């Protein structure tokens, strides 16, 4: 009933270039008019405390784009965001250095979180058991496989505890032994009443673990409700698309793509 | 004024976080070396013979300055020059391939450059233990005088990583600042005191006039007079050091204002 | 009927270093003794031409390290391969630059790739209409979304002509609408009797693409042989996993890495 | 012997995708600026201003040498410097960060450095056209001596290309090597004729003696024998010329022995 994150007409607006003239005159020019971009276009939609809201679209929908802006990366051209709680991205490798070793990563990874030492102290072991590493935890990271280095990451980002919560296309991570660990915790982070926002493509993880669906469309919000409301509407748009001739496809990209451009 | 108090809390509340990153950049960058983090002592060494070779041997063969002879009169000035350069160089871009990994954590962002700072800070400080060292092995012992590096070496740090607070912030809006630093650094080297005094060479009227405008000068003349000459170097150039911390003053006002102007847009810049 | 890979006894063994003065006695002592890893413990599999070979295992199994043995980039610390025929490697990101546009991006990873002037100037246009950037080509690929380098790479990457293939971690790639092109050229590949590796843990895919599957267990292989004699017992070893205790599956982690450590 | 004939094939069936690269790779160090590639042209002549203000004017208030004005002297003797350092700067780690993307495809590994060094190429090239536009301003035109620039700038391309095959391959077995360059540079950069000429102010028998030994000598006094003092350079100064051939050989034999030997294992050491 309490609004945890309130989105009000968020534009993303990008100036589009070609050769370094058209930059410059951008850049020297009060008042020179240039192709712009609309990565979002009036977004407006509201979370409340406990919503698990998926963003389903295409590819360059602006999915993404919604997704910094809600976590704070990204600035928004115009509207505003209005979170109330703090904001955690589950980024697996964003503080990976090769040249460390595993256990070098995690205190340096959490650093930049923003745990404290006695933290950091304290909630290492259980990182380096959730990550099953064994003897390559005290070896380099650049040593390590994609699979290994995923779960590292995983185990270190597996630990925030913030109110909003925002996961980028991987619910779990590494082989088949290891995901089912990865889906109890993001369920335990469900289990608590907090708002979770998803990125994916996959609609079964999707179906399974969402409540809610926005659905972005060409840098729009095309409809945002419930999941059983809305998911069967985007899945309706993925098997119609597939009957259509590839003239037809090309023309539903151009018609989607024209009103993303404009000369201002 | 609040870019000030916001920049200021943010280097106060976190200054062992900006020490632990420094010594895991330092880990990094040296980490497939076989001798380690001693290339950071190894290389301004082999950087100071060079100098010594061409500088000392070829200009002046060798000639004492002032009493002392002419390899600790460099080395005494020299010791702060790499950790400048080095820490102007590397913290102009640190943003610039920083900002990523910390933009969706909730991270200080005007400690970035500080760190990276402080990382040649380290082997500054190691520099300057092994100068002392090395002067006491010829007759130059540290007398009273030698408390003021406690002032001088903090002023040289508290400098560079106020400049470097500028000079990232542009170098994320302009990417052609950072070009524009070679070019700057190399003016601060060879106009100074460090590798030549224009007093026995040439004209003092305009060389060596100019040259008080440099922080370098005042740096390398303040741990000469703490380290060499044994004075108190405040009693006669008490001018210069209100100059300098004047310059320290400004260069902290002005990067902490674009800082704070810019920083929720820095991805837009990059 | 005709051999196109023949892997004979490969060892792949790696010095493992706590400190850096361990690495020095290593580099100058003659007979230093240290810790040595198994990679990879004397595979012997030989490939026929037309075979689709599936790589499975577990995360740190060394199917990465046998797949760029085959494909050339990583040599044996012991044993030969035997290759009849070029080899490629789908790897869509190996080329692909920020800094470059998608256009800029094409030529660079093409002559990376060993493509020569006319053959890249005669292959353009096909790459940019496969990959449905639309105005987004003549763009930065820094300014990409991820689906968007994913469908650039991809398309890039697809157009080489092997004798033998390696494809790791994605038949295909992008979202919905893109994945059944990406499906039908990897068939095409197959149709032209070419011998394919495919290194994964969708095992739906590999089920649905390979017809042969080498296990690999602890860099040893451990069983190799058609896919429904193989890929079954390899199922049940995955479905037996998840029934151990944590102390059973540490017990077998710890004693699958025993043997792979040793003092030489 | 069949190393070198392996590395000359793969340089001479490679030669338009070596330029392709280099091209590319200027575009990808510059793509960020505002003013583009001619950042290539412009940090040079930056540091030729601040190097005719210190060693022109501070050590020797602008005298002419050999009856040329020093600023155009020097502009001839520093034209290649900066792609020499550039070019040995970046290509010893060529190798470093360029491997892996090009490992799992057919790649002729020993044009990596190569395209490295050609990017630094094309500014010297530039920077060479305008300094000779601008000795045609005072005075000093193209004569039939010029021709000889056939000869010594393909020779200034071929010693880094052939210091930089040496030194990649040294750079990825050992990682401390990368390190060694920076007093390395310096030591060719200020034992040389560029900035000076050690016969109007010092000792000639030992400093300008041992300074025949550096190929920067050689590069430098070419150039300016070609352009400024219209004199074949080869009357007086073949043996010096032999020398540099011979050091230019050596280095690329001993180059192509050991990239040919660690090629295949070049991903065990990065
Ligand atoms: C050798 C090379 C030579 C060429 C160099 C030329 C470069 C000049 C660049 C100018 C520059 C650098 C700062 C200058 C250096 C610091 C100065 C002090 C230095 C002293 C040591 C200053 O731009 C500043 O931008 C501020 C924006 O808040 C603006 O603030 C006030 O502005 C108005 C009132 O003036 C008022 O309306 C506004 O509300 C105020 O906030 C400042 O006045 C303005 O100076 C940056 O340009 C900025 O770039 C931004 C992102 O690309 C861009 O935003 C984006 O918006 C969309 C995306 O979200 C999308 O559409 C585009 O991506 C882009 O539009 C800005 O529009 C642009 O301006
Ligand atoms: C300031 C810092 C100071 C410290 C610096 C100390 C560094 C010294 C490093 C030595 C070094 C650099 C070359 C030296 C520079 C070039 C010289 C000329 C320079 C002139 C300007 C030369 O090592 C060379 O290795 C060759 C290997 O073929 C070897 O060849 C012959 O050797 C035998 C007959 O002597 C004969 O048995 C062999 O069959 C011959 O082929 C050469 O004789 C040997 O010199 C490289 O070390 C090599 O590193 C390799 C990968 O890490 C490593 O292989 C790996 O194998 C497994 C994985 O696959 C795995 O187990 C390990 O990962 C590792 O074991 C090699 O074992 C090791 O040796
Ligand atoms: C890779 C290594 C190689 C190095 C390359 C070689 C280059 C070296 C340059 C040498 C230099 C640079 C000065 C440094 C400036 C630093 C500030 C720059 C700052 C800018 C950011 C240092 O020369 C110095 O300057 C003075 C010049 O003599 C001299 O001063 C004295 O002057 C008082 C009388 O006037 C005297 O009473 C008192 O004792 C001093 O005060 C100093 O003692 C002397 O050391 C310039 O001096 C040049 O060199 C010679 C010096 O001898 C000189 O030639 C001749 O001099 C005598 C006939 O005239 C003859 O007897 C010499 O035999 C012969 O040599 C040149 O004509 C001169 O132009
Ligand atoms: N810095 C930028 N400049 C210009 N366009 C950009 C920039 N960043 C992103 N875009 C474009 O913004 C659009 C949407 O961005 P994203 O949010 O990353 O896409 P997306 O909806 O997540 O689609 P995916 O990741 O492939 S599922 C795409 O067309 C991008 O090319
Ligand atoms: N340079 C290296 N030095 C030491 N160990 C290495 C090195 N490269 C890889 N390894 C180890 O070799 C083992 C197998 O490597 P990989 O082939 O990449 O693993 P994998 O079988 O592909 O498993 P994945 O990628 O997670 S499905 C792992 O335990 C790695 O840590
Ligand atoms: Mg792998
Ligand atoms: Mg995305």
């Amino acid at each position: 009933m309490n609004v945890s994150v309130n989105i009000k007409n968020v534009t993303k607006e990008y100036r589009i270039y070609r050769t370094n003239k058209e930059r410059m005159k951008d850049a020297l020019i009060p008042k020179h008019k240039n192709k712009t971009f609309f990565a979002l276009d009036d977004i407006s939609l509201k979370a409340y405390e406990g919503d698990v809201i998926g963003l389903v679209g295409i590819n360059g929908s602006g999915k993404s784009t919604l997704s910094n802006i809600i976590g704070g990366s990204l600035s928004p051209t115009v509207g505003k965001v209005d979170r109330n709680g703090e904001v955690s991205v589950i980024a697996i490798s964003a503080g990976l250095s090769g040249q460390l070793t595993g256990i070098e990563n995690i205190e340096f990874k959490m650093l930049c979180m923003g745990f404290k030492r006695k933290e950091i102290k304290a909630m290492t072991p259980k990182i380096i058991e959730f990550s099953e590493l064994g003897e390559f935890i005290y070896q380099p990271v650049k040593k390590y496989s994609s699979g290994m280095r995923a779960k590292l990451g995983f185990s270190i980002n597996i630990t925030v505890n913030p109110d909003i919560l925002v996961i980028d296309e991987a619910l779990s991570v590494g082989d088949q032994t290891f995901a089912q660990k990865c889906l109890d915790k993001i369920y335990e982070f469900k289990e608590q009443n907090k708002t979770i926002f998803f990125v994916s493509h996959n609609l079964g993880q999707v179906r399974q673990f969402c409540t809610k669906i926005a659905w972005i469309e060409g840098g729009k919000l095309k409809d945002y409700g419930e999941l059983d409301d809305v998911l069967p509407k985007y899945e309706a748009f993925l098997n119609d698309f597939k009957k259509k001739s590839k003239a037809e496809q090309k023309e539903f990209r151009n018609k989607l793509d024209e009103s993303r451009f404009v000369i201002k | 004024m609040s870019a000030i108090g916001t920049v200021f809390k943010e280097h106060v509340k976190n200054f062992y976080l900006i020490q632990r990153l420094a010594q895991f950049q330092v880990k990094i960058i040296n980490h497939s070396n076989y001798l380690g983090v001693a290339w950071e002592l190894i290389n301004p060494v082999m950087q100071i013979m060079v100098y010594w070779m061409v500088f000392g041997l070829g200009i002046r063969s060798n000639a004492p300055i002032h009493g002392v002879p002419f390899v600790y009169w460099l080395l005494v000035g020299i010791s702060m020059w790499f950790f400048i350069n080095q820490g102007i160089l590397e913290g102009t871009k640190a943003i610039t391939q920083k900002f990523n990994q910390v933009s969706k954590m909730n991270f200080p962002l005007s400690i970035i450059p500080t760190y990276i700072v402080t990382s040649r800070f380290y082997g500054h400080l190691g520099l300057l233990l092994l100068v002392i060292i090395a002067c006491m092995f010829t007759g130059i012992y540290p007398s009273i005088h030698i408390i003021q590096l406690l002032i001088y070496v903090p002023f040289c740090f508290f400098l560079t990583a106020s400049v470097t607070l500028l000079t990232s912030t542009l170098g994320v809006l302009v990417r052609d600042t950072q070009m524009l630093m070679q070019a700057i650094l190399r003016i601060l080297f060879y106009f100074s005191p460090i590798l030549w005094l224009p007093k026995n060479h040439g004209i003092s009227g305009l060389i060596h006039e100019m040259m008080k405008y440099n922080p370098v000068y005042f740096i390398a003349e303040s741990y000469r007079a703490a380290i060499l000459y044994h004075e108190w170097y405040f009693m006669d150039h008490w001018k210069l050091m209100l100059y300098n911390f004047g310059i320290v003053a400004i260069f902290f006002a002005i990067g902490a204002y674009l800082h704070m102007k810019y920083r929720d847009q820095f991805a837009d810049f990059l």
